[PDB]
């Protein structure tokens, strides 16, 4: 899986 | 003899927050970031031995998730909303040196002033044939 997330 | 030289390769990124005032409509990006690939200040510049750099981005950047910078500066500037591992592939002018993969964890600004701040650096030593 390629994951990405917003710091806030 | 099997003679080599060590050279430093820095993959880092900066970013700045983009206030809602300055975002266009339907743009989900809160930040503008720049990933850079460079040597150290205290050894020769890396255009001497690097031929090109590939950037592999998160699939959210398709169909532009695969960027090639063939000539210095090896920089990539993008708007975005998220942090993710950037995969950098450094190809060397002397094809005797095999290409190397570096994974850089993108770090986005949390001061939210709209000024550019330093995010992260991933430092690796590479061996070049001599």
């Amino acid at each position: 899986a390629a994951r990405k997330s917003a710091p806030a | 003899s099997r003679l080599f030289v060590k050279k430093t390769i820095v993959v880092g990124n900066v970013s700045k927050y983009i206030p809602p005032d300055k975002r266009e409509e339907n743009d989900q990006s809160t930040h503008k970031w720049m990933v850079y690939v460079r040597g150290s200040r205290r050894e020769p510049s890396i255009n001497h031995f690097v031929k090109k750099v590939w950037f592999f981005l998160h699939p959210s950047y398709k169909p532009n998730d695969l960027v090639e910078v063939r000539e210095p500066p090896f920089h990539l500037t993008r708007r975005g909303w998220g942090e993710f591992p950037v995969r950098v592939q450094v190809h060397f002018k002397d094809s005797q040196n095999k290409r190397i993969d570096i994974i850089h964890n993108l770090k986005l600004d949390r001061t939210y002033t709209g000024l550019q701040t330093l995010g992260a650096e991933t430092v690796v030593d590479v061996e070049l044939h001599r």
